[PDB]
DNA sequence: ATCCCCTTGGCGGTTAAAACGCGGGGGACAGCGCGTACGTGCGTTTAAGCGGTGCTAGAGCTGTCTACGACCAATTGAGCGGC
DNA sequence: ACGTACGCGCTGTCCCCCGCGTTTTAACCGCCAAGGGGATTACTCCCTAGTCTCCAGGCACGTGTCAGATATATACATCCTGT
């Protein structure tokens, strides 16, 4: 007579797990007790960041007329965005290379 | 009870202030009377339509809903009175 | 001598003062008299709600100020700053009435 | 079979199917996304632990992560994140 | 003996009423059948519209440092946006006035 | 005795407080939002009815309004609206 | 065979022979006239719907459509149409 | 396969005949490019509506029916092909 | 001397003849190529009825006729017999784009 | 109660003394403006963080403990105020 | 699931479509004043605005009833398809 | 009533565009293969309308209270004036 197992992520209306995020908060040893708003809130901010960066990744791929996302598109997508750059200044992307950022005086006249 | 000359009820300074809101700097003297006329014909259309709405309703008082409704069927919808 | 501004800058002061303002520039009582007069021209002994008079007042307000911004476009078309009523006849024709 | 190496696989594909139905995913880009989610989760969880010790709190609820998002994520993303997180916690309270 | 009441707006995570719009599409007399996703789709669309315009109106109210929204704030909000201008070109706003629009020749010098 | 007149009161108030908690309301602005939501609703509804007539479907689904919002709503506004409705209907079918 | 595809060809031909027995008709002009019949019919039907719902009328009667004719049809065309429709409905009620 | 310029297929003399229908008696050279531009804008809007119809029709060939439907929606209702 | 007409007279002859003309004024095949071109800018491998090519042809030419009659109204308002692009631009602005 | 422009309260000779501790021989007159600007930027970051700490703690007075927490977060750990 | 048809794909001849150069020749337009006409600065007045009072018209809600009209099975006929 | 400012008539003056006119070329015409999709038809499932019952959010009402409506005194913007 138990209720149907319905997901907490859909209770959030979201896709990143309340379950996995709550589990890595509990077993990441960050506090003795963890409030219920904590994993849904943090899954929400990860889903916002993920949706934003894959939006920019998809636009970067279609700008290069290509279909499948590549870390070149990801690295391009990160350092077009100022607040993403301020978020990820000290992080290096695998196989991403460097976006073309050429200083002006070394360019020919 | 009868009224005769309410075209001049919309005064010349009222017309000048209207054109101030529309961003007109200089308003020539021929403008006021024919703008009274085009305001007249605009209200002839709008009020004829709205009064036709009222007499469709078997009501006797014109309502603001019919004014905005007769506005909206002329592609001139208004916001702020129950539309 | 009393101070006098040049012809035009008082008009532009009125301009700027009135897009910063929102107030309905038409006097309430003669507008209500006019709407009763035009309605009486068609069908008799006809009463108007005050809300109807006011609503029709911003209606006519916006209709004419749209006509004046359009005729200002017609005037800067015509290399002019003083509009003349053929601008309004043009605007009526090319809007389609 | 081998032991399961847990990841964020199906989640990144379904969020992409929400945001761009037609584009594809490479394994390198997917590893980048896994390491991104690992990094951001680690930063926010660590700062939540910091606020737990700092206010002598054994409890970490959405308010401390709202504090942490206001700390770490700058400005536009911060208030955006607070908005959908507040919508998420309200739908959580409404189940 | 009965399931507890949950509104369809809470099921979709919207706060415009799904049932009200469904009723008003039934009695707006637009089709004899209406798909179930149609009114919640429309309510979400108006949610995006109203959220967009209330961002704009609240921001304008802060810009004129007034606490309460006014139709002048609304009329600045619509008229300072291009796609809302196309969406509401033929719309009259009560006490909203006109957007501040001075032509270049009207300026002195 | 009075008859109740229906409006869009609490919904516009709640969505404003969700987007701006510290910004107030005037009643004439509230009438402007009432007329806005009514106007856009009737635009979409009439266009949907015309589509149902036009493709001879006796129904209006989510797909009809999907069509109708690239019809009336422009571009990025339309695509954001399509995305909002798509996630909304996936949450609705999940509930 | 084919399904019967409906058009106003015969009745416009009937009124054509009624008012000009000696004249002819072309296929392009007949398509124009069918589009004209459809256009004016849908305009009047739409205005009749609006009058029905503004008065909360579940039906569109001769009063409703008559009013809609005064809205749509201008001036002397409107009153002539009123005269024609009034004569027609008096003949109809005379059976 | 793909095509990169058929806008110029609506040619300069063809635009000249089109303005000859409108009564335009002298046409400077600057008009024509903007006419093809606004031709692209209008037909882009119409075909956006039309392909949105067509994809909603779950078909792959455009008919004139959805064409006159889109011209109805945009407000330039066409006689001759309805029904 | 070979015979030559004054400017505008051939233009006005074209005016009279093509207000008298009722046929389509554009070459059919490049218009078909252009609508296919804009179609593959939107959806891939898309097909058209020939009647749809006719319909967009006649709608396009009539819509352009509307823009140009507005252009004559604007140009005679601008006191010019030679039109400029700003006439068409202002007509698009007033028409409610 | 409210203040407008106290940012010059950090005077120019205070900046000169700071650069003397920083070992700058010659300080241009252009320098003092961006020093005030970057000092505004850094304090804006630090006080944003500190206000967020205090508002988390449901208080109305900023403690130096929250200040040194903000200096822990941003990576300028300071010794000597009970951290 | 199919079928069959109008579009798609490909092919050959031609002359108008166009197209570009020459050359005439029609055109926009600044500008320098001039005519004049509102723009603006006041004073005057008077009627709109504001406040208060009595009347009641009809707006709108409630009850009654009945006038009116979609549905449906059926019969048929006049317009749709086709030549 | 004073008065600056705008509308503009005309006319040179560069100046761009219309029109004639031969040439070139690709649509027009007219002509065949065909197949894919438009369009039609059988099926059975997806889907939604609609009643009874029950509850719960949303609007009328009241009110009371602080953001705003109103009021008063300087500073600067501006806009004319004076050297």
């Amino acid at each position: 007579a138990r209720a149907k197992a319905k997901t907490r992520s859909s209770r959030a209306g979201l896709q990143f797990p309340v379950g996995r995020v709550h589990r890595l908060l509990r077993k990441g040893n960050y506090s003795e007790r963890v409030g219920a708003g904590a994993p849904v809130y943090l899954a929400a901010v990860l889903e916002y960041l993920t949706a934003e960066i894959l939006e920019l990744a998809g636009n970067a791929a279609r700008d290069n007329k290509k279909t499948r996302i590549i870390p070149r598109h990801l690295q391009l997508a990160i350092r077009n965005d100022e607040e993403l750059n301020k978020l990820l200044g000290r992080v290096t992307i695998a196989q991403g290379g460097v976006l073309p950022n050429i200083q002006a005086v070394l360019l020919p006249k | 009870k009868v009224l005769r000359d309410n075209i001049q009820g919309i005064t010349k300074p009222a017309i000048r202030r209207l054109a101030r809101r529309g961003g007109v700097k200089r308003i020539s003297g021929l403008i006021y009377e024919e703008t009274r006329g085009v305001l007249k014909v605009f209200l002839e259309n709008v009020i004829r339509d709205a009064v036709t709405y009222t007499e469709h309703a078997k009501r006797k008082t014109v309502t603001a809903m019919d004014v905005v409704y007769a506005l909206k069927r002329q592609g001139r919808t208004l916001y702020g009175f129950g539309g | 001598k009393p101070h006098r501004y040049r012809p035009g800058t008082v008009a532009l002061r009125e301009i700027r003062r009135y897009q910063k303002s929102t107030e309905l520039l038409i006097r309430k009582l003669p507008f209500q008299r006019l709407v009763r007069e035009i309605a009486q021209d068609f069908k008799t002994d006809l009463r108007f709600q005050s809300s109807a008079v006011m609503a029709l007042q911003e209606a006519s307000e916006a209709y004419l100020v749209g006509l004046f911004e359009d005729t200002n476009l017609a005037a800067i078309h015509a290399k002019r700053v003083t509009i003349m009523p053929k601008d309004i006849q043009l605007a009526r024709r090319i809007r389609g009435e | 079979k081998r032991s399961r190496k847990e990841s964020y696989s199906v989640y990144v594909y379904k969020v992409l199917k929400q945001v761009h139905p037609d584009t594809g995913i490479s394994s390198k880009a997917m590893g980048i996304m896994n390491s991104f989610v690992n990094d951001i989760f680690e930063r926010i969880a660590g700062e939540a632990s910091r606020l737990a010790h700092y206010n002598k709190r054994s409890t970490i609820t959405s308010r401390e992560i709202q504090t942490a998002v206001r700390l770490l994520l700058p400005g536009e993303l911060a208030k955006h994140a607070v908005s959908e997180g507040t919508k998420a916690v309200t739908k959580y309270t409404s189940a």
